[PDB]
């Protein structure tokens, strides 16, 4: 039985390694979503620091990839920073090489390649990790791609991973079954943020201080993080209303 | 570090069989259904777009795609093994044949080597096979339009019509009662979107259908006037709306 | 089963068993800890004297890296040496092409990184150390702890070894009682006391302190040895409160 | 580290066999079989593709008969994807040869180099060898017409006539029994054929499930002419030798 | 080439003509001869046109490199990556590059790298063939924490009088300003600065 | 050669003489020096004919590949990122002076680019031996807000003083338009004012004028059945 | 080294090589044989820079008895000319190329006829009934282009070597110290001891 | 020491009314020593022919590349190759020693067989296309050959016609160039039947 | 057991077997000592025959004129790593005209030995070295495992039956680290300290190795009659 221990096929045409990369996935038992406004794209990820030595300030699983592009993870950080130090190094490439900035599509379709060639070359074991990538980009506008250890990606109009992803998927599904456009019909970031804060807390049904959320924010030739003081800001809107 | 698997990791077992590659072959059987028939004046190559999620933009995700003005590609299996082989063989067709000769390389080439890769993962050492079979369509001035199958092993072969994935076998028996010699491109259409809506569960329409063809030389979709016997490619991805129009007269 | 034998296999949990074995080998060895102060960090490790015969104050553990930055860690001794190496190495070139002396989150990046890398593959071994680090940059002090999975974070307190429940229980005290922040000089004494603390889980044997610092305002901003009277001043505090 | 994983395909079993070779031989004995036979005035290649659909298009595909050069051609009998590499592989040997001495290669010196080539599989490399059986027809001005087969061990020999692929115990026998020495084409093509209808697993023997081939000097004067047979002269000729 | 940088109370100004000549021909009368590498960190080329178009756009990729894992790069780590570049191949290049940006903690900073790959922190600096003619106007007329006016008239007249005596040196004087309010271009045409 | 590019209202045209020489003889009369990167993105070479096009194919069917891999149109900036990179690698002896022109979704684009790798941006260009006399007429007739038939005009006037006045340019005019929003016209032999006057006398032979040894047919055909 | 010649006559051909060797200010030999036979039927002279000659020579001729050893069959002279034209053809293009300058005369079994093939050192190749390399020709072609028939005897071929030589010992400055003369006929190669 | 002018030669190519024609003359030398009055500068691969001029052993080498590589071709396309492809296949194949060149001058001539339309192209050393309408030439009398060309050529000539300018201009051509004649072969060429044809010309 | 196949695995409670294993040929190996005082550092070993027709294994190696060890375990990889210590002591006088601290030698032999424990394809070494020198701060005696563990100590001693000579220099540890000036007394504490480990056997003319380094004397080795003042 070593046909699951390297990504070869099983008799059932499975690859096991991908599988169990998929398990590793939740390992940290993070909730992240994702969503677009008119002008932005929108991403949060709840924050937990459970040691009282640890500096919280240096926690984190949001990266800023390039000036545009912003990304989450949802798995173990040594693989996250792996993949966040490589995709920071093809942005940079790609700039240089073809004059123009990296759109957040062909970044994902990059990483996607690079972990379908894992799943393939025997030597080289899956990245633990689901990649979602944020951008405005300014042919495609407010953009979301997702990558995962199978190679697969595609692009969304929201999306949300982790352990309880089901629950936040549904939860945005219904809404955009009644709005019945592929956005958040909003004008400034600022409520964009607050709308994904407001529909995490429906979903899941907690509710979050300042320093138990993660914000990044993609506007036009910008991606940026905000501080727990801006996310107090954001908080306090939600219960004022 | 260094790539210390330098053996094959798919080997011949005392039956005579080679695994991997009837593993990889059980992998394009659990895929979605894909199709492809030959007309007299064109191709057509269909599949369902399953959609993994309705929040998912599902236009972003092609599955038939573009190898050159007059060949296109579609599959059935595992998609991100499509994805890459799509990417060498666009490449293939330059490096192989376009900085060679001046011109694309004609359907059953371009089809030969992707088969050429396939077969090296499939003896080369510390990979698996690829988990896909393509459908390869396309058009050529010396050989016409032509129709192709390519297998995780590597074989090739030419068809008039067939089908794979996960409902090839009824599909393979729908398309036997109706294909013939005499076939327009439009009746191909039809017959397409009639075998295709067997193997379908849910929804059926231009948006969970990806449908392309292989027909006349498109002059609107060139980009520019001037060069008379450039006159445009001949693979043509069918809109949304187009499939519909079509469904009405179904 | 079997997915225990090779590096890089993903069990059907999702976990690097490998790299969990390697853990074991880092609580087997002996304490050592990390306090981050107002102006910078302090080490310090136990040394087990295993015979008479040791001599004092002449095998060294703690390590530089740079001028600015102090490595310290617990398990496999030879493996964090390695570590450092390349620590050395990644510094080097950091300066070399930059001018600036590498920034401390930009160097525990540069560790993190190599060794997550010895998690891709079956042909190398993870590491059997987990490394307490850190320094002064443009941006004041830093602390970091890494662990044989190539998992890193910032730290107020760390600790790791055979007495590393004991001594965060201790750490844990500290940031609760000062807010505000603890001082260089402080951090020192306060550092002496809890490997001491922690030597109870090593009992058997005594052993021998060893302490470094880097402060913006006692050693402007460079890695230094504690020693002689600032040493035994350490010494006597801890063996005050223990008693 | 990564030695748990490997098969070893290139040892020696107690007995002194090549594990993956005899393996290999096993899966050339599924494929379709290939028959070659050498005449006076000439050589026939016939083979039988395997359980084929009405929806496959014939007139265009291959998948037993191959060209090498204008003088060889080879029958092949298993992994047809395999088979491309090295046919690809042969046919430059030939073109380096004609280039280096600006005379066609000889048949033989061919078959040598291709059959070297499997041979490196089973010795080195680690790599599975290539799960094919070749039957070469070719002409040269030394030996005339020839015949040979090479197998995944290696090692190739000459023939009057051989088989390979399904049944070849069965085929071999006939082929024994009916064939002499003075014997011209057109009744070789009528051998072969025959050897086929008797040996086939399937019903019966038609057109659209062979591929033929001729070499002969029925070519205008002292030249040689290969004739790949079209699907409607395959079918001319099951008439003319009595079988549909 | 005649091009300059000056720090100044605020900041730092680069300042270039827009010559450039194969021969006697001017090849193009309306160069942009102020590039940028970062947000606040320019330069100022001279020499092969190709080299310097080859430097500064490596240069640019090693800083947005930087950027995405270590924040901001300082003027000084600018100025260490075009050193390196410089330096290490200095037997097939030929470029004078100045190197000029703004930090907050640092404020403004000028460094220039000529030929042979060596670096120098100077207060300001001038370079390009146009330059010999202004080593005594600029040294007499410099002085530390000008005013932005002050400034924009000291490279005015500089560049001004190194135009009207290098025939490789012309057209319009472009300039950047780098302060803590953001990043000012400033052109300045002919009818403008011949008469000073 | 005399090639120029020019900037207008909603897009930029460029344009070429006809004329590829070896040393003082006309190799071609009627030679194609407008080439294709992409369906909007065109350029025109000067200097080693060869390299020109070499280069021009070569990153043509690269952009290509990255236009089917970005899903997006090419951009004029990736042709010129990745032409000067190439040319710099080669440290000129890739003799290729090139103007690129081009439409993308960012908007009408102009460079020259030099064998060296020098890349520069303008509202107008020349390059090649007749760019002396071109330049000169674009320096004369240029202004802002150029229409579509004033930039045409224009290039086409900055092309003939090239034909007219340098030894090295001669015969027609190609041009190519590349407006936004519109399919990239390439007007191939535009103008024609160097049509060679009939000649005094018909060098036609009499039949059997040439004295002949040996005569045979030549067999082009295969080796025949039967 | 200098000059050497060759002719084909009705059934045979002759190849003539002078004997001498300078080493600058001295002729160190006088006897000095510039030939290597290739096979039974096939012979090949040479001549150019000093050591790369011998090395090129020894260096074909290995190789064709390798070739002859394998298939246990000649190769043609057609198919000999032809590799030795391929290795002089990668020379030129090389770090260091061979300047050697070859005639290859043989006899086709096959064909039943002789065969004389002059190549240079770029890999120039040429069949002729009479050839020459270096300033050889330029003195004995115009008595070949008078005197040559292509039925001529193997003496009538020895006659007409007779009178080029003589040509060359009048009119050349270099003293070659005679010739060395060898035939390539259908009973092998033999060499011509008088003369 | 110039490489293109050792050997010496020529090749001139025309088109017609549904035919077209390549010739070449015959000799090969040593500078001033003519060598061989038989070293054709004329191939075909199939239908498709080509003319090489220049240092005679890369015109051997070339030969024997282009049969080499249009055999490959016809293995794997299964057809011939035509006069536009294999003019592409010429320009790569030179380009490819940008910076060691074939010293050459290749001229392509063929009919295209399922357009039936006359077609010719010309290269430099490194791999430069002139496609011509009217003619192209080649070799050390280039400059001759240009001038007859330009004052006998018209278009459209009937294959006997075109038989007797091309001749004409070749054979004068080569009688004012010291490094061109020993002979000429002429080839008309129509859609399925090649004649050639060699002249009677000078022999000094 | 599952996890002893090769040295790039470890064991479920985080040991390396193959470390382990190569750790247990040195104490089949024979006795060897060490020991030093102020002024000078001394080895002294039991060579080990084949028979009585073979000679003694040579059990002490010269690295340089200030510095040398002392082996126990494959004498190969003994030769191994010390033609690297020889090396690195080279390197360090020719281009930085120093020479080599002790320290530093452990440091490097350390590094070289770790890299055999963390890759495929390799092996640990199997052979354990007692490292004497004098530099520029004094007497060293160090213990080299090849674990990678180095070790400066004031005396020890590696082998079968190393254990009782161990606890002899632990008890006059006192003693013999005040013998300054007087090598005859030095080595003659190392030759007591050895006897503590004989068994059956005694210290015979051609059984006996002493080497000695010190303030004004090179590294040398003392075999056969030499050492029979000692006896
Ligand atoms: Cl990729
Ligand atoms: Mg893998
Ligand atoms: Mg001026
Ligand atoms: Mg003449
Ligand atoms: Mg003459």
């Amino acid at each position: 039985g070593y046909d699951r221990h390297i990504t070869i096929f099983s008799p059932e045409g499975r690859l096991y390694q991908v599988e169990y990369a998929f398990k590793a996935t939740n390992q940290t038992n993070i909730n992240s979503l994702a969503v677009r406004g008119k002008d932005c794209t929108v991403v949060i990820s709840q924050k937990k620091v459970p040691d009282k030595l640890l500096d919280p300030t240096t926690v984190s699983y949001i990266f800023c990839i390039s000036r545009t592009i912003g990304m989450v993870v949802n798995g173990p950080i040594p693989d996250a920073r792996n993949a966040a130090l490589r995709a920071k190094a093809e942005a940079a490439e790609f700039r240089y090489k073809y004059g123009y900035d990296m759109p957040c599509d062909v970044l994902a379709k990059r990483m996607a390649n690079l972990s379908q060639i894992y799943t393939q070359r025997a030597y080289m074991r899956p990245l633990g990790v689901i990649l979602t990538f944020v951008s405005v980009d300014e042919e495609l506008g407010p953009s979301i791609y997702k990558t995962d250890p199978a190679g697969y990606y595609v692009g969304y109009k929201a999306t949300a991973t982790g352990p309880k992803q089901q629950e936040i998927t549904t939860n945005l599904e219904n809404h955009f079954k009644k709005s019945k456009i592929d956005h958040i019909n909003e004008e400034s970031w600022e409520k964009v943020v607050e709308f994904a804060i407001t529909h995490m807390i429906d979903a899941l049904g907690t509710e979050f201080s300042k320093n138990d959320l993660e914000v990044g924010v993609a506007t036009k030739d910008k991606f940026f993080t905000l501080s727990a003081e801006n996310i107090e800001e954001r908080l306090v809107a939600i219960a004022e209303q | 570090m260094t790539d210390r698997y330098s053996f094959s990791l798919t080997t011949f077992s005392p039956s005579g069989k080679l695994g991997q590659i009837d593993y990889a072959l059980t992998a394009v059987k659990q895929g979605v259904t894909s199709l492809g028939i030959k007309a007299t004046n064109g191709v057509v190559i269909a599949t369902e777009k399953k959609s993994s999620s309705p929040l998912a933009m599902s236009e972003t995700l092609s599955k038939v795609s573009l190898l050159t003005p007059d060949i296109g590609a579609v599959y059935s299996g595992m998609g991100p093994d499509y994805r890459v082989l799509v990417d060498k063989s666009r490449k293939v067709a330059h490096t192989s044949y376009k900085r060679i000769y001046g011109e694309y390389p004609p359907t059953k080439l371009l089809v030969s080597e992707v088969a050429k890769i396939m077969q090296e993962a499939t003896q080369s050492g510390g990979v698996r096979p690829f988990g896909v079979s393509l459908l390869i369509a396309g058009h050529d001035e010396f050989n016409g339009f032509s129709l192709y199958q390519v297998d995780p092993s590597g074989s090739y072969f030419p068809w008039k019509a067939t089908a794979i994935g996960k409902g090839s076998v009824a599909a393979k028996t729908f398309l036997e009662k109706r294909w013939n010699d005499e076939l327009e491109l439009e009746d191909a259409i039809h017959i397409a979107l009639l075998t295709l809506k067997e193997s379908v569960e849910g929804e059926f329409n231009g948006d969970t259908i990806e449908l392309a063809i292989i027909g006349d030389e498109n002059p609107d979709l060139l980009g520019y006037t001037g060069i008379p016997t450039d006159k445009g490619p001949r693979f043509r991805k069918l809109t949304s709306q187009e499939i519909n129009d079509r469904l009405e007269a179904l | 089963t079997g997915y225990d034998l090779s590096n890089s296999v993903f069990s059907p949990d999702g976990r690097n068993f490998q790299v969990e074995y390697a853990v074991k080998a880092v609580e087997n060895g002996t304490t050592s800890i990390g306090i981050k102060c107002n102006d910078g960090v302090v080490f310090a490790v136990e040394k087990l004297i295993t015979s008479k015969l040791l001599v004092p104050q002449k095998n060294v553990k703690i390590q530089v890296v740079d001028r600015h930055i102090g490595c310290v860690y617990s398990g496999l001794i030879p493996d964090g040496r390695h570590l450092v190496n390349r620590g050395r190495e990644e510094a080097a070139s950091f300066k070399k092409l930059y001018k600036t002396p590498i920034p401390i989150p930009a160097f525990a990046d540069r560790l993190g990184q190599y060794v997550q890398a010895h998690t891709l593959y079956n042909s190398v071994r993870p590491f059997g150390v987990s490394t307490i680090f850190g320094g002064v940059d443009k941006n004041g002090a830093h602390l970091y702890m890494l662990e044989p999975s190539g998992s890193y974070w910032g730290y107020k307190g760390a600790a790791t070894g055979k007495g590393r429940q004991s001594a965060k229980a201790e750490l844990e005290k500290l940031v609760d009682h000062h807010p505000e922040g603890l001082s260089a000089r402080e951090a020192v004494k306060q550092a002496a006391k809890i490997i001491y603390l922690a030597h109870e889980d090593n009992k058997e044997k005594d052993f021998e302190l060893e302490i470094s610092w880097c402060s913006l305002s006692e050693t402007n901003g460079l890695h230094k040895f504690v020693k002689g009277d600032l040493l035994q001043e350490a010494i006597d505090f801890a063996q005050k409160e223990i008693n | 580290g990564s030695r748990r994983y490997d098969s070893r395909t290139t040892i020696f079993s107690p007995e002194g066999r090549l594990y993956q070779v005899e393996y290999a031989l096993e899966s050339i004995s599924h494929a379709g079989t290939a028959i070659g036979i050498m005449a006076s005035d000439g050589i026939v290649l016939a083979a039988e593709r395997k359980v084929t659909s009405t929806l496959l298009e014939q007139d265009t595909s291959t998948e037993k008969l191959y060209k090498l050069n204008d003088k060889i051609a080879v029958a092949v009998a298993g992994l047809t994807a395999d088979a491309e590499i090295l046919i690809n592989t042969a046919r430059i040997h030939a073109q380096n040869y004609l280039k280096t001495y600006n005379e066609d290669i000889p048949v033989e010196i061919l078959v040598r180099r291709l059959s070297d080539i499997k041979q490196g599989y089973t010795q080195h490399g680690g790599l599975r060898p290539f799960g094919v059986s070749f039957i070469y027809a070719g002409y040269d001005d030394r030996y005339g017409y020839q015949l040979y087969t090479s197998n995944p061990s290696g090692n190739y020999t000459g023939w009057k006539a051989i088989s390979v692929g399904a049944n070849t115990s069965a085929a071999q026998t006939l082929l024994q029994m009916d064939y002499k020495d003075d014997m011209k084409v057109d009744d070789a093509i009528e051998l072969a054929l025959k050897t086929l209808s008797k040996t086939t697993d399937s019903s019966a023997l038609t057109y659209d499930r062979l591929e033929f081939a001729t070499i002969r000097k029925g070519a205008n004067d002292g030249e040689v002419y290969q004739k790949i047979f079209k699907p409607q002269e395959i079918k001319d000729i099951l008439v003319k030798t009595g079988i549909t | 080439t005649s091009i300059m940088a000056v720090t100044f109370k605020d900041g730092v100004i680069l300042g270039a003509d827009s010559r450039t000549t194969t021969g006697a021909y001017i090849a193009n009368r309306v160069t942009d001869k102020l590039t940028r590498v970062h947000d606040k960190i320019w330069c100022c080329r001279s020499g092969s046109a190709a080299d310097t178009q080859a430097i500064a756009d490596i240069v640019q990729y090693h800083l947005e490199l930087y950027t995405s894992q270590y924040g901001t790069p300082s003027t000084e780590t600018a100025a260490s990556v075009f050193k390196e570049l410089c330096y290490e191949n200095k037997d097939n290049l030929t470029a004078g590059i100045i190197v000029a940006g703004y930090d907050d903690k640092n404020k403004g900073e000028v460094y220039t790298i000529p030929l042979g790959g060596s670096v120098h922190k100077l207060p300001y600096a001038i370079a390009g063939s146009g330059s010999t003619f202004i080593y005594g106007y600029c040294d007499k007329n410099f002085r530390e924490n000008m005013s932005k006016e002050e400034t924009v008239d000291f490279i005015k007249h500089s560049l001004s009088q190194a135009i009207k005596w290098d025939g490789s040196s012309g057209g319009v004087i472009r300039m950047v300003v780098l302060t803590a309010a953001g990043v000012e271009r400033l052109i300045f045409y002919p009818d403008e600065y011949e008469q000073l | 050669t005399t090639i120029v590019g020019v900037k207008f209202n909603n897009g930029v045209v460029i344009a070429a003489d006809t004329r590829s020489t070896q040393g003082p003889i006309v190799a071609d009369k009627n030679c194609a020096k407008l080439h294709r990167i992409s369906p909007k993105i065109w350029c025109a070479g000067a200097g080693t004919a060869a390299d020109t096009e070499a280069v021009t194919q070569l990153i043509g069917s690269n952009i290509e590949l990255h236009s089917l891999y970005t899903s997006r149109e090419p951009r004029v900036v990736s042709a010129l990122q990745m032409l000067k990179q190439h040319l710099f690698k080669y440290q000129g002896h890739i003799g290729a002076y090139l103007i690129v022109a081009g439409v993308d979704p960012t908007g009408s684009h102009l460079f020259s680019i030099h064998a060296h790798g020098s890349t520069d941006v303008g509202y107008y260009l020349s390059l090649g031996s007749g760019s002396l006399a071109a330049m000169a007429v674009l320096e004369s007739h240029w202004k802002q807000d150029l229409t579509k038939e004033e930039a045409i005009k224009l290039a086409s006037d900055a092309i003939q003083a090239g034909i007219w006045n340098d030894l090295g340019s001669g015969s027609n005019v190609d041009v190519c338009v590349m407006e936004i929003g519109k399919d990239a016209e390439y007007l191939r032999n535009y103008l024609t004012p160097n049509v060679r006057e009939e000649k005094q006398k018909s060098y036609k032979f009499p039949r059997g004028t040439t004295a002949v040894l040996k005569e045979s047919i030549v067999n082009i055909c295969d080796i025949q059945e039967e | 080294m200098d000059i050497i010649l060759g002719i084909r006559v009705q059934d045979s051909v002759i190849l003539a090589s002078s004997k001498a060797v300078t080493r600058g200010i001295s002729v160190l030999k006088d006897s000095d044989d510039k030939t290597r036979q290739l096979s039974p039927h096939t012979l090949m002279s040479f001549a150019g820079e000093a050591g790369d000659t011998v090395q090129f020579a020894e260096y074909i001729q290995a190789n064709i008895q390798l070739y002859s050893i394998r298939e246990d069959y000649e190769l043609s002279p057609q198919a000999v000319s032809s590799f030795v034209r391929q290795e002089l053809a990668k020379s030129i293009r090389s770090r260091r190329p061979y300047q050697v300058n070859v005639l290859i005369g043989g006899y086709d079994k096959k064909k039943n006829k002789p065969e004389l093939y002059q190549i240079d050192y770029l890999g120039t190749k040429v069949e002729l009934p009479y050839g020459a390399h270096g300033y050889s020709g330029f003195y004995t072609f115009s008595l070949l282009d008078h005197h040559y028939r292509p039925d001529m005897t193997t003496e009538e071929g020895l006659d007409l070597l007779k009178l080029c030589v003589q040509e060359l010992e009048k009119r050349m400055p270099m003293d070659f110290k005679g010739v060395i003369v060898k035939i390539v006929d259908k009973d092998g190669i033999r060499q011509v001891d008088d003369f | 020491s110039d490489p293109s002018s050792i050997n010496g030669g020529i090749v001139v190519a025309m088109t017609g009314k549904d035919c077209v024609a390549i010739a070449c003359d015959l000799r090969l030398g040593s500078q001033s020593l003519g060598v061989s009055n038989k070293f054709e500068k004329i191939f075909h691969y199939g239908h498709v022919f080509l003319g090489i001029t220049g240092l005679a052993t890369d015109v051997t080498t070339l030969n024997e590349m282009f049969r080499y590589k249009t055999n490959l071709y016809k293995l794997k396309e299964e057809r011939a190759i035509e006069p536009e492809t294999f003019t592409q296949l010429v320009s790569s194949s030179l380009y490819e020693r940008r910076f060691g060149p074939y010293f050459v001058g290749p001229v392509v001539a063929g009919i295209n067989s399922k357009s039936g339309k006359p077609f010719i192209a010309g290269f430099d050393l490194i791999g430069c296309i002139d496609e011509a309408k009217d003619f192209i030439v080649s070799g050390t009398a280039s400059d001759q050959l240009f001038g007859m060309c330009e004052s006998l050529y018209e278009p459209n000539l009937e294959p006997e016609d075109l038989f007797e300018t091309i001749s004409q201009a070749l054979l004068n051509a080569a009688d004012r160039d010291a490094l061109s004649g020993w002979g000429a072969v002429v080839y008309i060429i129509k859609k399925d039947e090649v004649v050639k044809r060699y002249l009677k010309m000078r022999q000094d | 057991n599952n996890y002893d196949g090769d040295t790039v695995t470890f064991s479920p409670t985080g040991r390396l077997f193959q470390v382990e294993y190569a750790l247990e040929a040195i104490k089949q190996g024979s006795v060897t000592v060490g020991l030093r005082s102020n002024t000078h550092a001394v080895l002294v070993a039991l060579k080990r025959n084949a028979d009585e027709l073979s000679s003694y294994q040579k059990k002490i190696i010269k690295c340089d004129e200030h510095m040398g060890l002392s082996l126990a375990g494959l004498a190969p990889d003994a030769r191994v790593l010390s033609n690297y210590l020889r090396q690195q002591c080279n390197y360090s006088s020719l281009v930085f005209n120093r020479k080599l601290a002790v320290e530093r030698a452990g440091h490097l032999l350390c590094d070289k030995a770790q890299k055999n424990t963390q890759s495929y394809g390799g092996r640990p070494y199997g052979v354990g070295l007692l490292i004497i020198g004098y530099d520029k701060s004094g007497a060293h005696l160090l213990e080299f495992q090849p674990s990678g563990n180095v070790t400066e100590l004031y005396g020890t001693a590696i082998g079968a039956r190393s254990q009782g000579a161990k606890t002899y220099l632990e008890r006059t540890l006192d003693t013999f680290i005040k013998i300054d000036g007087n090598p005859d007394e030095l080595i003659k504490a190392g030759v007591e300290a050895i006897s503590q480990s004989l068994r059956d056997e005694s210290l015979t003319v051609d059984n006996l190795s002493i080497a000695i380094v010190g303030k004004d004397t090179p590294f040398t080795i003392y075999d056969g009659e030499a050492v029979a003042k000692y006896i």
